[PDB]
């Protein structure tokens, strides 16, 4: 197999896959990156609001 | 000032291929600024991406803005003939200053083509006026990279010629160039052999087209 | 719809002053300001200045600070850009576009961008007198290229100011017609060339004349192109 550097991750979630475009992905779904902070879920991937 | 550098300056892709443009900012910018425009030749500039990644109203879904910090990108999926243009980077700041970018040109289409070279002697009427112009024409050539050197009795010319290039043709997507050598009538009658030597990608060897003064 | 209409093209002289207009329709004028950006020949876009209807405050670019005055009149939604002491490099196409939001705090960056532009006013500043074009024929090459190829053209020289419209055989010939962009000669005049590719046999069979029009000079010149005979 091929072992690379770190740019990808893995997430546990049962939410469906949809046809849209959002930079941030959380286990519950996808959230806009417009707002600086977020309260949905701690686990995040990509450009996301800071969790509070 | 804040300087936005675009990349690549010229991008040549085939129709139906994704295109990625890159603008790097001198300093970090909040995604609230940095917007992307389109300028088709002969028309008013159009706004494609406002904010950082938000499509403007009535813009095709293929255009996709993205990026953060210093680097911002615009990606076009499934390029179509409407898309050929020059694209411009933009920023904004508190005291209103809208620093633009140099621009990236999409020279879409391909298939190397060999220039047809023709040389046109000065007309007698222009000679009576006292100024002589010799014209070298490059017709239906791709890509745009070509070099024309004038030769007056096997003498390399410099600084007395001007070039002019047409936009990419709608049908065959080729270029056409005109090189005009301007001289005085006395200087024109000083010499005999007038040639233009053309080097282009589609030619194995430079092509020389020549004519003798006062000989038709 | 939101629409911006601009003033007619102007041809001023060095050292003069030009006043440009930008009428607005479809959106209340006081809510957004109008900014002006120019494109010099063979050059990128360059921001120059911004004014707001809500606040008369103006911010100008460093390149043109002393020479630029921007005014706004609420009736009837008309913005004016005045440039003084015009120099040769000022020759460009000037656009206007709606900018910032005034009267409300904003969150969406549409109110931080330039969406609805104008057609643009083309301003040419030069000391050359208005002069009609001189058309000199470019002879079809003798010896007829290689087989069935041939090229002939017309040379348009010493015309000012732009534009010229060149047509072949009174609009009959639209195929193979290449009309190159103008080149600014050092004297301040413009030179242009239009050429077309024709079949070699057609030389005798058909007659080719180039029609050149220069609106500022009210001059229309027709020049037939025929093979030089020696
Ligand atoms: C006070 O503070 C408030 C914030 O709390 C400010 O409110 C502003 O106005 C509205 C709120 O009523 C909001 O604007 C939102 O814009 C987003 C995203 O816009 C995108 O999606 C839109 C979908 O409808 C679309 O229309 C947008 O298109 C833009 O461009 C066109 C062309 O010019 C223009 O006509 C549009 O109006 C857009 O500007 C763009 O594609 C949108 O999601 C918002 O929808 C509202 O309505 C739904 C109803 O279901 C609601 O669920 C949403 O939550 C949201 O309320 C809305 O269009 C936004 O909150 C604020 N926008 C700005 C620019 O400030 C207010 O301005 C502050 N000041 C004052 C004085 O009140
Ligand atoms: C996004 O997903 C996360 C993960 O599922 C959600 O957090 C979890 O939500 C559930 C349901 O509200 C919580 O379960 C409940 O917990 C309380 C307190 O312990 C308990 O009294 C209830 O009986 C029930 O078990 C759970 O605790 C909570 N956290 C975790 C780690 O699972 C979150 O709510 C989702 N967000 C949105 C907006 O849907």
């Amino acid at each position: 197999f091929k072992i690379r550097s770190g740019k990808s991750s893995i997430m546990r979630s049962d939410a469906p896959i949809g046809k849209c475009n959002s930079e941030c992905i959380t286990p519950n779904g996808s959230i806009p990156n417009d707002k600086p902070f977020q309260n949905v879920n701690r686990i995040t991937y990509g450009a996301c609001p800071r969790y509070v | 000032e804040i300087v936005l550098t675009q990349s690549p300056g010229t991008l040549s892709l085939s129709p139906g291929e994704r295109a990625t443009l890159s603008c790097r900012a001198s300093q970090s910018v909040t995604n609230r600024f940095i917007a992307w425009y389109q300028h088709k030749p002969g028309q008013s500039p159009r706004l494609l991406i406002y904010g950082a990644s938000s499509r403007a109203t009535g813009i095709p879904d293929r255009f996709s803005g993205r990026g953060s910090g210093t680097d911002f990108t615009l990606t076009i999926s499934r390029l179509e003939p409407e898309d050929f243009a020059v694209y411009y980077c933009q920023q904004y700041d508190t005291s209103p200053r809208w620093t633009f970018g140099q621009g990236t040109k999409l020279e879409i289409k391909r298939t190397v083509a060999a220039p047809s070279v023709f040389i046109f002697p000065p007309s007698d009427e222009q000679l009576k006026s006292g100024t002589a112009s010799v014209v070298c024409l490059l017709n239906n050539f791709y890509p745009r990279e070509a070099k024309v050197q004038w030769k007056v009795d096997n003498a390399l010319q410099s600084g007395n010629s001007q070039e002019s290039v047409t936009e990419q043709d709608s049908k065959d997507s080729t270029y056409s160039l005109s090189s005009t050598l301007t001289l005085s009538k006395a200087d024109y009658e000083k010499h005999k052999v007038y040639a233009c030597e053309v080097t282009h990608q589609g030619l194995s060897s430079p092509v020389t087209k020549s004519f003798n003064r006062g000989e038709c | 719809q939101v629409q911006l209409v601009q003033s007619a093209p102007e041809v001023k002289r060095p050292g003069a002053s030009v006043r440009l207009s930008c009428k607005a329709s479809g959106y209340t004028f006081n809510t957004y300001g109008i900014i002006w950006v120019r494109q010099a020949p063979g050059q990128g876009l360059e921001w120059m200045g911004w004014i707001s209807a809500y606040t008369g405050n103006t911010n100008y670019a460093q390149k043109v600070q002393g020479r630029v005055t921007m005014t706004t009149d609420i009736t009837t939604s008309t913005a004016y850009l005045e440039l003084r002491g015009l120099r040769s490099d000022d020759t460009a196409v000037y656009y206007c576009a709606r900018g910032l939001l005034q009267g409300a705090v904003i969150l969406d960056s549409y109110h931080y961008a330039l969406d609805f532009w104008g057609q643009g006013t083309t301003v040419t500043v030069s000391g050359a007198s208005t002069k009609g074009p001189s058309v000199f024929p470019l002879a079809p090459s003798s010896k007829s290229t290689s087989g069935g190829t041939a090229a002939l053209g017309c040379l348009v020289k010493d015309y000012f100011p732009e534009p010229v419209t060149v047509s072949w055989n009174s609009g009959a010939l639209t195929s193979g017609v290449h009309t190159f962009p103008a080149v600014l000669q050092s004297s301040g005049l413009y030179s242009l060339s239009s050429v077309v590719t024709v079949p070699s046999s057609s030389l005798g069979t058909q007659t080719y004349i180039c029609n050149v029009n220069h609106k500022p000079s009210n001059t229309k010149v027709d020049k037939r192109v025929e093979p030089k005979s020696c």
